[PDB]
């Protein structure tokens, strides 16, 4: 989807031309009275390979943090200020548990990610090894719900679709693993 | 110096990454006609042009050279307007058609969901340049084959258009880098080998070439369209055809041949170990070893447009229009009711990702 | 009923919840007449133009001139050119005024 | 401008030219429908469109056979 | 006006076609030679060449048995619809759509039957369908989908009437019974 | 007998679309790596000594309006729109400096200056005739007037 | 988008073939950029006397209401 | 539209004027105005005046007729009852 | 500087002094370029491309048309006009290019808010096909009704036997 909008960046400098755009800043912090939040700070990559472990982890705040949206009733983003510093809290929990006890495997798995356009079936071989730490040292296992348990894309064995070009560190940290483990 | 000069290198990269693009697809363009003449000689048991440059290999320099140093042919020096906007429009329409051409993946300077209306939509305009020529023109030749030319676009338009909404519709996109990276495990020549034919007889009908040359018949309108251009519009009309030859050629090679995907994805591994990934001479290599893919599978279809004209005689447009009709399009338009039944039949629906 | 005001990604746009309010209330069969579904009439019409929401804008700008105030100070800072939402503009750390990359993501 | 019919001299004399201008004055609705549609992110307004455009282009169709076979009429003799 | 009893808002069209009374294929079969006979009727009325009767040519009267054969079967289709619609007398039809709903019902299956059309299909289904048969002489549109807007609760199904004690059929409550709407949104609100 | 002269043509070809390919696939490449390193001039250039290997990042191709959030999003946490950070926690400047576009929703040029295509009776209406604007200018003072009740 | 690639040719061939045309066309055409870019207001002041000869709710107008409520309103406080 | 417009009267005074321009013994020329003795024209200078008044009033006599005209007022007559206006394009008539 | 407004004055400046039939087939094509460029820069994209592939067609055809129709009439006639005339006429024109007099929804600019709730991101030409495939699917189907009898008209109207 590339279609010009006005709620982001569109495709090139003439359609803000024509549209005579303003990208527009706003000075003022959030009121006083609604308590902080540390914003979560990681980039595209990042969130991506680390996404079904924030869903393994605040899956109970996750559906709490939508379930007021819809009884919000119109009032969402007003009435759902506290909900959803529980959201960012738990999330930034993971991340933080990531760069601590699986930072080589997190940053190799979407170091891949950034190398192959941001495609999971590209990156198995790095995403394994991070699932390997991180069901060990955090109890988290990635879960595709609404399927079969062996039916899992992640875990075909002889996948269909494979990346053309090879990460070399992935096949680096592979091989380490498979010599020195699985013996 | 320094830092102004290293980061005005910056602010001028993406312009040279644009002139080497355009420098890259004049040069296939410029030997193409070098190629055709090569080729065409030795299965007529000649050499071609061999004397120009050492082994002929300045021949295009010389000819463009030599007509960009002819006199302009026309009644007034402010009659430019006539001669000049149909070969422009011509010309502007099949360059413009390459932005969307991926020399790897995400390689192409322009990538949107409907590039491949992009594709279809540019090259239609270069069909309307191409008839400005016989602009109330007193030359009866002109004329003549601007009548031709139509009939021709009546022919292949349809069929061109639907054989690319078939391989579209397999991939239920209209991305052209996804239709490629949608043909790993497979290459559309085997499934639709009958589509590729198609596709091939269709742009030989698109590019004016022969068995379909009916617009530029040297032995029936002297020169076409071309009889009175000389110089700088001859030029470009003969620089936008077989810049169409070249585009058409790569497309067979992504429509049906996967693109730059490599022929064996054993080699390609072998060939990337060598080079460390943490150096700016890995890219360098997978851009030329993708790149070599597409262009060797390319060549072959620019070997093939000149195989054709070298092995078959001229077919008559008339004939040419009951040949997409009554036959080319009954067949196209039963796989596009074929296609969508069997992936239906085994829960195969396709999607985007 | 069918659908209206259809997003482009194939659910419900901005405006379709104020047009499906103003369905609900001119067929509820508790209501007499119209009367009360006249709000959910101009609540809808303005999420499409905004029109009043402009025509206020135009009053504050026009307050805001006849009694001096600055248009730079009391408004919003804006940027006009993509490739200068710099790092200094947007407050990094080690901001820098050099321009951003906006040729190919 | 426009209440003085100033239309009525950029139309061309020959009937093949008012055929360009009610294609034109058609046009004019179907960017009036895209407007719109893109500005709310209406796809009903876009599937109008699409149908403006598949309808202009069946009458355009329809109006040139007419002018066709009003040629052919007066080319008639057909001696040869 | 003499309202009857709704039986289906939509009736599917194996359900039309199965409830077709003999008088119904009577009415089909007239259709079928109607229209042949017709053609006879007008060159008995008045010869198409010349003053004396010709029998049309048999390719006239292929064809117009296939147009006959057409508007036959719409005819039917019309006169058994308006007994599910309730707008003609169906006593005969309810009797017959309660004991197969009932039975179907005690299977713990769907009295709609289950559909490949996902819960916003079959609604968009039943939406280009329900009453398209007011405009069945003018083009054709049948119901070939099973949703579940028929018009129709399916609590009324889950009272014994007059000379319905001998089907002694135990019916389950309705959050049992296998693709149905109200037995289908258990984990989440927007998926069955 | 492979005649080789006929050949070279081809081989010059070849290294046509290699010139293409090796050039946009390298300095694309490099280009987006580069402006991934940091906010400034001085970290994107400069190559520190305790910096590992560099890895780099390739171009996107079949995004979607998310990617284009996710642009914007990695331009407000590290000053480009392909940025890398893995930090759990944003920076102060995070909180304040979102970007928000405003256009106007004017109709297109060629439909308000068209010679042919401006003219209508529903534009000439909205052009010269002050029915339809006396109307949803009352709407409009209501807003105002009703502000004391 | 082609529009971008055709201006250059178009433009050159217009001024080739009618250059007091093109220069005419041109000229006003620069005329009005500076009217808008230098706040010269020509344009604004032409639509300013549309609207009110045509009996459209001006810029004044809408003003003058708004001076008329807050008179309205101070008083009724006052 | 496509319909002759032509009376006696102008018909025979564009016949004078054009007659008048030749090198005629007399400028008085009527209907009864004879070719060979009125006018002295011989066979040449006769069939350059039929020419003549044939380009004048976009008309071509036939040849039988042509070789057996003695008077202007045959030419008048002829005139009267042969000429058409020329076909218009497609585009003159109704547009 | 908004070139588009240039475009438009040089085609305005050609459609008063268009003589023959080719200009005019030239006046429609200098009218779907200036349309198709502002559509792809500005709102629609998908729409800049379906206008380039239908109407292209549409144009050769139209264009061969002229080839069987040109009459010699309007290449040796006289035309007056007087450039005064013209130039006044296009300055008086281009003085009131305001289609809407809604000042505030003219000059006043608005934003729209971005949410994730759309996970399911196709195009807009995913989201059209499925509503005309399924919820519309009567107006496509009589649309297909309406080619089919474009095609039977033609056949009736052109072929002489
Ligand atoms: C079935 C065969 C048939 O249609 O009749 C033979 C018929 C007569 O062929 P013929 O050898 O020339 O007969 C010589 C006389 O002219 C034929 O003279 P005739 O009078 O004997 O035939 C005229 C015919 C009238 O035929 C039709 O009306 C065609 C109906 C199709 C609509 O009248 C009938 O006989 C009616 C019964 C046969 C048609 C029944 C169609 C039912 C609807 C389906 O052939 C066709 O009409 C073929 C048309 C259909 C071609 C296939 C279309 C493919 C569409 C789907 C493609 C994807 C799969
Ligand atoms: C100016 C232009 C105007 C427009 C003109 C164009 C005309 C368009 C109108 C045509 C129909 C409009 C709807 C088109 C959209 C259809 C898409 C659709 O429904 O897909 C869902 C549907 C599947 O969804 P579902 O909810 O699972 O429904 C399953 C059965 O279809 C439903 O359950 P079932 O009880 O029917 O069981 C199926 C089985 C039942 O067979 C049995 O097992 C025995 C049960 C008793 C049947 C005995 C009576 C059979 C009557 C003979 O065999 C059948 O009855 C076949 C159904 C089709 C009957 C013939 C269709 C009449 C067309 C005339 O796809 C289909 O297979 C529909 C049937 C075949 C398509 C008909 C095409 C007609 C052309
Ligand atoms: C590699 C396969 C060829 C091979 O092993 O060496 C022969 C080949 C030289 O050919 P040759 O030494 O003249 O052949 C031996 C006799 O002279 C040949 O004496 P001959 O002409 O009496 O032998 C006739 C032989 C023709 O000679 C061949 O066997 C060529 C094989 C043709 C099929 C594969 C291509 O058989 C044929 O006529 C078969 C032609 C019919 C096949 C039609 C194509 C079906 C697909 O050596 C090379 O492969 C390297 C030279 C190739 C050019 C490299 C530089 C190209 C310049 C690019 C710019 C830098
Ligand atoms: C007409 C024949 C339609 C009946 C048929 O052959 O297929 C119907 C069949 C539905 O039955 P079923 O397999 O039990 O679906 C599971 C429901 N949960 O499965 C299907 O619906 C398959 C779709 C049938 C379409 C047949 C081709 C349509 C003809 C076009 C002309
Ligand atoms: C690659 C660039 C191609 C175009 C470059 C040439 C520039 C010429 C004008 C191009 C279009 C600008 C608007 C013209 C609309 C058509 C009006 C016309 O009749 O063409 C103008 C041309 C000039 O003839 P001229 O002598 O000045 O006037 C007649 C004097 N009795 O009279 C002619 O008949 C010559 C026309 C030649 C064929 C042109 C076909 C139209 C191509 C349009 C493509 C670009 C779309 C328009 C973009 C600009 C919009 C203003
Ligand atoms: C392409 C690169 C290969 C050059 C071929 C070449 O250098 O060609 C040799 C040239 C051209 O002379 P020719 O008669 O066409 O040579 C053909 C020999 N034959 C007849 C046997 C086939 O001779 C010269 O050195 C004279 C010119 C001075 C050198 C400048 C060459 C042009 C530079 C432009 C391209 C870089
Ligand atoms: C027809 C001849 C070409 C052909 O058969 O080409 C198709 C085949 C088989 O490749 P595929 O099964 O389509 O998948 C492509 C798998 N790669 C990526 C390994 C090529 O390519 C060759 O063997 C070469
Ligand atoms: C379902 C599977 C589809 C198969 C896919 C391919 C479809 C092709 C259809 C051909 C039919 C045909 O050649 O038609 C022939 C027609 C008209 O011939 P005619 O007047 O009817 O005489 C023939 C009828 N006889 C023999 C029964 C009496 O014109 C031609 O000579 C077309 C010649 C096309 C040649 C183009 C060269 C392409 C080279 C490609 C190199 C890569
Ligand atoms: C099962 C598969 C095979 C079925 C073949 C049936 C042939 C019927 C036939 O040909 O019907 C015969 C008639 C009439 O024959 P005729 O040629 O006019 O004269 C008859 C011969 N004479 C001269 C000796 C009397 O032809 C038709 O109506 C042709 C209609 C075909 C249209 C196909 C269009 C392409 C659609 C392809 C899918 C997208
Ligand atoms: C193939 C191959 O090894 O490619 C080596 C290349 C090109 O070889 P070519 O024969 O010109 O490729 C042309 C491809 N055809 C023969 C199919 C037309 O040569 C170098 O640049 C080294």
């Amino acid at each position: 989807s590339s279609t010009h909008t006005n709620d982001s960046l569109n495709s090139s400098n003439y359609v803000d031309k024509l549209k005579d755009t303003h990208f527009v800043f706003e000075n003022d912090k959030l009121p006083s009275e609604i308590p902080d939040v540390e914003e979560v700070g990681a980039t595209t990559a990042p969130l991506l390979s680390a996404a079904y472990f924030i869903g393994a982890k605040c899956q109970d705040y996750n559906d709490d943090f939508m379930l007021c949206q819809k009884e919000a009733k119109g009032n969402g983003p007003i009435d759902c200020l506290k909900e959803g510093r529980r959201v960012t809290r738990c999330a930034s929990g993971v991340l933080k548990d990531l760069n601590t006890h699986c930072s080589d495997e997190f940053r190799l798995h979407w170091q891949c990610l950034s190398f192959s356009n941001l495609e999971y079936k590209n990156c198995r071989k790095a995403e394994s090894l991070l699932n390997k730490c991180v069901f060990e040292k955090m109890n988290l296992v990635k879960k595709i719900p609404g399927i079969p348990e062996d039916r899992q894309i992640h875990l075909k064995q002889n996948p269909v679709l494979k990346p053309v070009a090879l990460h070399q560190d992935s096949e680096v940290a592979f091989k380490k693993a498979q010599n020195e483990n699985s013996i | 110096m320094l830092n102004n000069l290293f980061d005005f290198i910056e602010y001028i990269e993406y312009w040279l990454i644009i002139v080497a693009f355009v420098a890259s697809v004049l040069i296939v363009v410029a030997y193409l006609t070098v190629a055709e003449r090569k080729t065409m000689g030795y299965m007529q048991r000649r050499l071609g042009p061999n004397a120009v440059g050492y082994y002929g290999v300045l021949m295009a320099v010389a000819d463009a050279l030599k007509l960009l140093s002819k006199e302009i042919v026309l009644p007034h020096n402010g009659d430019i307007i006539y001669v000049m906007s149909g070969p422009l429009i011509s010309l502007f329409s099949v360059l413009l058609s390459w932005a969307v051409i991926p020399f790897g993946p995400g390689l192409s300077l322009l990538d949107s969901e409907y590039s491949i209306i992009y594709l279809l939509a540019s090259g239609s305009i270069g069909v309307f340049g191409t008839v400005i020529v016989g602009w109330m023109s007193n030359s009866k030749y002109t004329v003549l084959a601007t009548v031709r030319t139509t009939a021709q676009l009546i022919s292949y338009e349809l069929v061109l258009t639907t054989v690319v909404f078939i391989i579209a519709l397999i991939v239920s996109s209209l991305n052209i880098n996804v239709i490629i990276e949608s043909q790993y495990n497979i290459w559309y020549i085997i499934p639709f080998f009958p589509l590729c034919l198609i596709f091939f007889i269709s742009a030989l009908a698109e590019t004016a070439r022969p068995p379909f040359d009916n617009v530029e018949a040297e032995s029936e309108l002297v020169s076409g369209h071309m009889t009175e251009l000389s110089a700088s519009p001859f030029v470009i009309f003969f620089l936008s055809e077989y810049c169409s030859m070249v585009l058409m050629s790569t497309l067979t090679a992504i429509f049906f041949f996967g693109g730059y995907l490599p022929f064996s994805n054993t080699i390609h591994h072998l060939i990337l170990n060598l080079f460390d990934q943490h150096s700016i001479y890995y890219f360098i290599i997978e851009g030329i070893l993708l790149s070599g893919y597409l262009a060797i599978k390319a060549n072959f279809f620019m070997f093939s447009f000149v195989w054709i004209r070298a092995a078959a005689p001229r077919l008559r447009y008339d004939l040419l229009i009951l040949f997409c009709w009554y036959v080319l399009l009954p067949i196209v338009f039963a796989i596009v009711v074929f296609a969508p039944g069997i992936l239906y039949c085994f829960d195969a629906l396709p999607v985007i990702i | 009923a069918p659908l209206q005001q259809v997003g482009r990604h194939g659910g419900p746009n901005k405006c379709f919840g104020e047009f499906q309010r103003v369905v609900e209330c001119m067929t509820n069969a508790k209501h007499d007449s119209y009367e009360p579904c006249n709000n959910l009439k101009n609540d809808y019409l303005e999420c499409r133009k905004h029109k009043v929401e402009r025509y206020k804008a135009f009053l504050m700008q026009k307050h805001a001139e006849e009694l001096g105030k600055d248009p730079e100070e009391i408004g919003a800072p804006f940027v006009r050119k993509r490739r200068f939402l710099t790092s200094k503009t947007l407050g990094l750390v080690d901001g820098d005024d050099y321009e951003i990359g906006v040729e190919k993501i | 401008m426009d209440l003085i019919l100033l239309m009525l001299v950029a139309v061309g004399l020959n009937i093949i030219d008012i055929y360009i201008m009610i294609e034109i004055l058609i046009m004019g609705c179907t960017v009036n429908t895209i407007y719109s549609a893109s500005l709310d992110n209406d796809m009903i307004g876009l599937i109008y469109s699409l149908i403006q455009i598949i309808i202009a282009g069946v009458e355009s169709a329809i109006g040139l056979s007419i002018l066709v076979n009003y040629n052919r009429i007066r080319n008639s003799e057909e001696i040869e | 006006m003499e309202t009857y009893e709704l039986i289906d808002s939509d009736p599917k069209f194996s359900r039309v076609v199965r409830y077709f009374r003999p008088s119904d294929y009577l009415t089909w079969a007239l259709g079928t030679i109607g229209a042949p006979g017709l053609m006879v009727l007008f060159e008995k009325i008045e010869p198409a060449k010349g003053n004396t009767f010709k029998m049309p040519p048999p390719s006239i009267m292929r064809i117009a048995t296939t147009i006959g054969f057409f508007g036959g079967f719409y005819y039917a289709y019309t006169s058994s619809t308006k007994r599910f619609w309730g707008y003609s007398e169906n006593a005969k039809e309810v009797a017959k759509d309660r004991y197969e709903v009932k039975k179907a019902l005690s299977e713990k299956k769907s009295p709609y039957g289950s559909s490949l059309l996902n819960p916003y299909q079959q609604d968009m289904s039943a939406r280009n369908s329900t009453n398209s048969q007011l405009l069945l002489a003018i083009f054709p549109w049948f119901n070939v989908a099973n949703h579940q807007s028929h018009g129709i609760d399916l609590r009324k199904y889950y009272e014994v009437r007059d000379g319905e004690e001998n089907w002694n059929f135990t019916l389950p409550p309705l959050d049992q019974v296998k693709d149905l709407d109200v037995a289908q949104y258990k984990e989440y609100s927007n998926y069955p | 007998m492979i005649p080789f002269e006929a050949l070279i043509p081809y081989a010059i070809m070849f290294a046509g679309f290699c010139l293409g390919g090796g050039v946009m696939n390298s300095a694309i490449t490099a280009d987006i790596t580069k402006r991934a390193r940091g906010p400034n001039q001085e970290i994107k250039r400069n190559v520190g000594e305790d910096e590992g290997p560099r890895n780099y990042t390739k171009p996107r191709y079949n995004t979607d309006q998310w990617d284009k959030y996710f642009a914007v999003r990695d331009l407000r946490l590290t000053g480009s729109l392909r940025g890398q950070s893995d930090n759990a926690v944003a920076e102060e400047s995070f909180k304040t400096n979102s970007i928000q576009p405003y256009s106007n929703t004017r109709r297109p040029w060629v439909l308000r200056r068209h010679i042919i295509m401006k003219n209508s009776p529903t534009k000439w209406a909205r052009k010269y005739s002050s029915r339809r604007d006396e109307r949803e200018q009352e709407i409009k003072d209501d807003y105002i007037r009703g502000m004391g009740e | 988008p082609y529009l971008v690639a055709f201006r250059p040719a178009v433009l050159v061939f217009f001024f080739i073939r009618q250059p007091i045309g093109a220069g005419l066309l041109a000229g006003g055409f620069l005329f009005w950029q500076a009217d808008r870019h230098f706040n010269f207001g020509i344009r604004d002041n032409i639509h300013n006397f549309k609207q009110t000869i045509l009996g459209f709710p001006t810029q004044a107008s809408k003003w003058e209401t708004f001076k008329q409520v807050d008179a309205q309103k101070r008083a009724q406080l006052v | 539209q496509s319909a002759s417009t032509l009376t006696k009267e102008d018909v025979l005074t564009r016949s004078v004027s054009v007659l008048r321009g030749f090198e005629v013994k007399t400028k008085d020329i009527d209907l009864q105005t004879t070719f060979v003795q009125d006018l002295g024209m011989d066979s040449l200078d006769l069939n350059d005046a039929l020419v003549a008044l044939e380009e004048e009033f976009d008309v071509v006599f036939d040849d039988k007729t042509a070789n057996e005209i003695k008077t202007v007022g045959e030419v008048v007559d002829f005139v009267l009852a042969n000429y058409l206006p020329t076909e218009q394009s497609i585009n003159h008539t109704i547009r | 500087m908004n070139l588009e407004i240039l475009d438009l004055s040089i085609l305005g400046f050609y459609s008063l002094i268009s003589s023959n039939s080719f200009e005019s087939i030239a006046i429609l094509v200098a009218t779907i370029m200036p349309v198709i460029t502002e559509l792809w820069y500005n709102y629609s994209q998908l729409f800049a491309l379906l206008y380039t592939l239908i109407y292209v067609g549409a144009v050769v055809i139209l264009f061969v048309f002229i080839l069987s129709v040109i009459n010699e009439k309007e290449e040796y006639e006289y035309e007056y006009s007087g450039l005064f005339i013209l130039i006044l006429v296009l300055l008086l024109d281009d003085l009131d290019d305001n289609e809407s007099n809604d000042n505030d929804y003219n000059n006043v600019y608005i934003t729209d808010y971005a949410d994730w709730f759309n996970n399911y991101n196709e195009s807009d030409l995913s989201v059209i096909g499925n509503l005309l495939f399924t919820e519309y699917a009567l107006l496509l189907l009589i649309i297909s009704f309406i080619l089919l009898m474009s095609i039977i008209g033609l056949i009736l109207i052109v072929k002489k036997d």
